[PDB]
RNA sequence: AAUGGGUAAUUAUAGCGAGCUAGAAAGCCAAAG
RNA sequence: ACGGAAACGCUUUCUAGCUCGCUAUAAUUACCCA
C-alpha cells in the first residue's frame, strides 16, 4: 500500500473564521445575556405573527433611528414585552472586547458572517479549505511554481495560468495530478462553544492607527486542536508532506520580511510550531503569489476602497488572550494557525 | 402578477423600466442598483428554489413568509433597492404564491430579474 | 450445483460524498453540481456502478500483475469477479453490485438535520489578483448510511474459487475504506466504514458458516 | 401523484481509463424506482400432459424467485434492474381448472 | 427565424460569421468562444429535445420561459457566448416557440451549433 | 471627532459528450430425389 | 358447379457484455462610507 496516511495537528493562535457565504443582517440576532443569540428567523416571524406583532416589526425593520441599542431587536422584543426565549438556531458566547470599548455601544455588532457548519449545525473546519493552504505553501517555496504563472497576454494580470503544475486528463501521456495524490480529509465536528465573533481591525502602515470595521466573523477561539488526516499515494507527494517541516518555515520566513515586515512587531505573534495561514482574513498576501503579485493584484482597484500605500494594511482583530498575542490590547493576526504533522 | 408565458419579458421590462445614473458620466447610463445588492435578493430565493424539489410545499411556507420580511427589509436600506421592488413587482408577487409551481416560478423570476440586469450593463 | 449468495453490507458515511449529477435546469444562484438523487423521494443515493467502479480500479493496483491500460487486460481475478467484454467465459461475472439507498432517513430526522443533502461553497481562489470563483456543490451529509447488497453467483465453475473470491471483496471494501467512492475525494468527500458484513443465502444451498469468519476477521 | 416529474430518469455516468485517468461520459435512460408494471402470463393445458401441470408452476415460481435475485434486462451488474413481483394470483380465464389448490404454491 | 430546410446552414453560417482569436498565434484562427461555454447551453436544451418527445407542450412552457433567462445570464457573464446570442439568432428564435415541432428544431438547432463547433477548430 | 452603517467583486472555470463486441442465426421450405 | 377446395409466415431467441460523473479548486478578496 503506498497509502501513507499522516496527521496534521492544527492548532490556531489567531481565530480562524472559514466559509458558508451567507451573513446575518443587523436584525436577526439577539443580545440580552452575555450570549449572542441568532434563532431560526423563520421561527421567529411565525411566533410573532401569532402575537399580532407582524405589522409593527415589518415598521421595525423599516426604522432607522440613533442609539444603535434601540435597532438592534433586542429593542423590540424589550418595548413589546416578549420574554419567551423558545426560537430556532444557537447561542455563541460574547468575546469579551467585540465592540470598540464603549459599554454603552455594547450589542451594537452589526453584520456577522457565519461559520461553515454541516447539516447537525456543529462547525467543523473542511478539508477543502485546510488543503488551499497547503497549496499556498507548496506554490511558493517551489521555484519551478514561480517563475512564470503569468498574466498569459489574455487579461489584465489575469491567473496562475493554471498549468504551472501539470494538472489534468493528458490523453496519450500518463497520469500524475499531484494534488489528487494529496488527500486533505475534513476535521472532526466540533463544538459552535469555541466560537467568539471577532471584529476585524485594520491596522495601516503610513497612519498608525486600527480603524475597525462592521464585520464580525464567528470564528474559533485560540488554542484549539484540530486534526486532519492527510494521505498520500505517490513518491512525488509523499516527499512533499514531509517537507512541510521546512516550507512552511521558509514561507513564513519569506513572507515576514517580504509583508510583515515595515509593519510594528510587537502586534506579530510567535510561531511556536510550524506556521500556516488558513482562510478568512489573512489579507491577500497568503493566498496568493506573493511575490510575482506586486504590479499585478493592484490592478483590482480603482475605487474608493483602494489598497493604498502598496501592501495592503496589516489585518488584525480582537479576542480574549490565554497562554501569546506578545503586545496589549489583544491584537490577533485572523489566520496564524500551527501544524504539526506525524505519520502513521 | 406573473404566469408562465410572460415573466420573463416582465423581468425584461422592469430592468429597463428601472432608472440608471443619469450623471457621473464615467461609463454612463449605470444603474444606481448594484450587482451585489441584487445578489443578496436572489441567495434568499436560490435556496428555496432547490428546496421546492426535495420537500413539501408544506414546510416552506415559513421562509416564503421571511421573503415579505427581507425584500422589504432590503428595500428600507438603500433606495436602489426600494425601486427595484417597485418596479418589478415582487411585493406584490411574493404574496401570491400558495404552491410549489409558483414558488418556482417566482424563483425563476428573481433569476430573470440578475440575467438582465448582468446582461444590461 | 447453482447457489447465490449476498453481502448484506452497510455503508456508513463520514464526511459524507458527491456523486455528481448535471441537473442542467438547476437554478443560478445555487447548487451547480447536485449528487444523484432518487426521483421520487429525492435522497442521496450511491448507485451501484461508482462502487463497481472503484473496485475495479483500486483492486488493478493489487489483483493486476501486468498493467492494465483498459478493462479486459485484468488478469482473470477480477475478470471472473467483474466481468470483461474481450474474454470468452468471464463475460457474465459474479457479481452484481445492487445500489445503495439512504437508509437511515429516520435516524437524520431523530438529530437536527433540515435538509438530507448539505450544500458547500468552495470558491477556487486564484492565486494571482486573489480574485474569487465560488460554486456550490451538494453532497450527502455525515452520519448518513446505506444498505449495500451484493449478489454473488456460485455456478458450475466455482470448484474451490468461493474462497479465493472473497479475500478480493473483502480486499476491495476494506479498500475502499483508504479511498474515496467519487467525487472529489483529495477534499474529503469519501472516506467510508463499511458496518455489518454479513454473508448469507438468497438461492441454493451453500454453507456460509465458513465465510463469516474473513469477513469479520 | 408524487413528486415525480417524468416517468424516466437520465442518470449521468462515466468511465475513466485506467492509464491517462480520462473521462468518458454518458446519459443513460432509466425507468424511474417506484414504478409498478402490470404482469400476465397465460399457461395453457392442452391435455396432452394431464399430470405436469402441479409441478410446472414450481418451475414458474421459482423462476420468479430468481429474477428477483437476478436483474431482469440492461446494465445490471452495475446496479440496474432488481424487479420484485408482488400480488401473484393465478386465476382460470378460460377451462375450468382448480387454482385454490394451487394458490398455495403461489402464497 | 429559421425553417426546417435552413436552420443547419443558418448555424453553419454563424460559426465562421463568429470571430476568431486573431491574436495568440499558438494554434491560430481559435474562437474566443469554448467548447465548455458552448455546452452549457446545449445542456439547457437537450433535456429539453427529449422532454418534448415524452411530454406535452403544455408543460414544457415553464422551461422554454427559463430558456430566454440564461441565454441571456450565460451571455452577460463572458463577451464570447455574448456574441454567439448575437451572429445566432438566438434571442430571436428562442421567442417564437409555440408548439412542439420547433422547441424540437431549436433544439437540433442548438445541436447544429455545437456539430460545426467542434467541426471548424 | 463621535455616531450611524458595511460597501464593491466573483456565483463556477477547463475538459470528456460515450467507446468496443454482436448487426440476425437455426428450422419449416429448399436440398439429398 | 369460380385453376378451384383445404393451409397462422410460423416455431426458437435477454438489446446484451465491460465502464467511478470524474480531474484540479481555502467562501475569499479590498477597507472604507455617511
Amino acid at each position: 500500500n503506498d497509502y501513507r496516511t499522516f496527521k496534521l495537528s492544527l492548532l490556531t493562535l489567531a481565530p480562524i473564521h472559514i466559509g458558508n457565504g451567507e451573513k446575518y443582517t443587523s436584525r436577526e440576532f439577539i443580545y440580552e445575556n452575555k450570549k449572542f443569540y441568532f434563532p431560526d428567523m423563520g421561527k421567529f416571524y411565525n411566533k410573532m405573527v401569532e402575537k399580532r406583532l407582524a405589522e409593527k416589526f415589518e415598521a421595525f425593520l423599516i426604522q432607522t433611528r440613533p442609539n444603535a441599542r434601540n435597532n438592534r431587536l433586542i429593542s423590540f422584543l424589550n418595548d413589546n414585552r416578549i420574554a419567551e426565549r423558545s426560537f430556532g438556531g444557537y447561542s455563541i458566547s460574547e468575546t469579551g472586547l467585540e465592540s470598540d470599548k464603549n459599554p454603552n455601544s455594547a450589542g451594537a455588532i452589526n453584520e456577522v458572517n457565519k461559520f461553515i457548519r454541516d447539516a447537525f449545525g456543529n462547525p467543523y473546519i473542511p478539508g477543502s479549505s485546510l488543503k488551499g493552504a497547503i497549496r499556498t505553501i507548496l506554490m511558493n517555496t517551489t521555484p519551478k511554481w514561480n517563475n512564470e504563472n503569468a498574466v498569459n497576454d489574455f487579461g489584465r494580470f489575469p491567473k496562475e495560468n493554471k498549468n504551472l503544475i501539470p494538472w489534468g486528463p493528458k490523453k496519450g501521456k500518463e497520469y500524475d495530478d499531484l494534488f489528487n495524490a494529496i488527500r486533505v480529509s475534513d476535521s472532526k465536528p466540533f463544538d459552535n462553544k469555541s466560537l467568539i465573533l471577532v471584529q476585524k481591525w485594520d491596522y495601516s502602515a503610513k497612519t498608525n492607527k486600527a480603524k475597525p470595521l462592521p464585520l464580525y466573523r464567528e470564528s474559533i477561539s485560540p488554542l484549539t486542536k484540530i486534526e486532519f488526516e492527510i494521505t498520500t499515494t505517490t513518491d512525488e507527494a509523499g516527499r512533499l508532506i514531509e517537507e512541510l517541516g521546512k516550507r512552511a518555515q521558509a514561507f513564513y520566513k519569506d513572507y515576514k520580511a517580504f509583508f510583515l515586515s515595515e509593519f510594528p512587531d510587537d502586534k506579530i505573534q510567535a510561531n511556536l510550531q510550524y506556521p500556516i495561514y488558513l482562510g478568512a482574513g489573512s489579507g491577500a498576501w497568503t493566498k496568493t503569489l506573493f511575490k510575482q503579485a506586486d504590479g499585478i493584484l493592484q490592478r483590482r482597484y480603482s475605487r474608493m476602497k483602494t489598497k493604498m500605500v502598496k501592501k495592503g494594511v496589516l489585518k488584525l482583530t480582537k479576542a480574549p488572550l490565554k497562554t501569546l498575542v506578545k503586545n496589549h490590547e489583544s491584537f490577533y493576526e485572523m489566520g496564524k494557525a500551527n501544524f504539526m504533522i506525524k505519520e502513521i | 402578477i406573473l404566469t408562465d408565458e410572460n415573466y420573463v419579458d416582465i423581468a425584461e421590462k422592469a430592468i429597463l423600466k428601472l432608472e440608471r445614473n443619469t450623471r457621473n458620466r464615467k461609463n454612463p447610463d449605470a444603474f444606481f442598483l448594484t450587482t451585489s445588492k441584487l445578489r443578496n435578493l436572489l441567495s434568499l430565493t436560490s435556496t428555496l428554489f432547490d428546496e421546492s424539489k426535495v420537500k413539501e410545499y408544506d414546510a416552506l411556507l415559513d421562509r416564503i413568509a421571511y421573503l415579505r420580511v427581507q425584500f422589504v427589509y432590503q428595500a428600507g436600506r438603500e433606495i436602489a433597492v426600494k425601486d427595484l421592488i417597485e418596479k418589478a413587482q415582487i411585493l406584490e408577487a411574493l404574496k401570491e404564491i400558495k404552491d410549489r409551481e409558483t414558488l418556482q416560478r417566482f424563483c425563476r423570476y428573481m433569476e430573470a430579474l440578475v440575467a438582465y440586469f448582468k446582461f444590461y450593463g | 450445483t447453482f447457489a447465490k449468495i449476498k453481502f448484506s453490507a452497510q455503508i456508513r458515511l463520514e464526511t459524507g460524498l458527491h456523486i455528481g449529477g448535471s441537473d442542467a435546469f438547476a437554478a443560478i444562484g445555487a447548487i451547480n453540481s447536485p449528487v444523484i438523487k432518487d426521483p421520487i423521494t429525492n435522497l442521496p443515493i450511491i448507485p451501484g456502478s461508482s462502487l463497481k467502479g472503484k473496485m475495479r480500479t483500486l483492486l488493478a493496483k493489487v489483483y493486476n500483475e501486468k498493467v492494465a491500460e483498459k478493462p479486459s487486460d485484468d488478469s482473470d481475478i477480477l475478470s471472473r469477479l467483474f466481468g470483461n467484454s474481450k474474454d470468452k467465459r468471464f463475460k457474465m461475472g459474479r457479481l452484481i453490485f445492487r445500489d445503495a439507498f439512504l437508509s437511515n432517513a429516520d435516524e437524520l430526522d431523530s438529530l437536527g438535520v433540515r435538509s438530507y443533502t448539505e450544500v458547500k461553497f468552495e470558491n477556487t481562489i486564484d492565486r494571482i489578483t486573489a480574485e474569487a470563483n465560488p460554486r456550490q456543490i451538494e453532497r450527502a451529509i455525515r452520519n448518513s448510511t446505506f444498505d449495500f447488497e451484493l449478489i454473488y453467483e456460485i455456478t458450475d465453475e466455482n470448484e474451490n474459487q468461493v474462497e479465493e473470491d472473497f479475500k478480493v471483496i473483502r480486499d476491495g471494501l476494506k479498500l475502499l475504506e483508504l479511498d474515496y467512492l467519487g467525487g472529489s475525494g483529495s477534499r474529503g468527500y469519501g472516506k467510508v466504514a463499511f458496518e455489518n458484513l454479513k454473508a448469507t443465502t438468497v438461492f441454493g444451498n451453500y454453507d456460509v458458516k465458513t465465510l463469516n469468519e474473513l469477513l469479520t476477521a
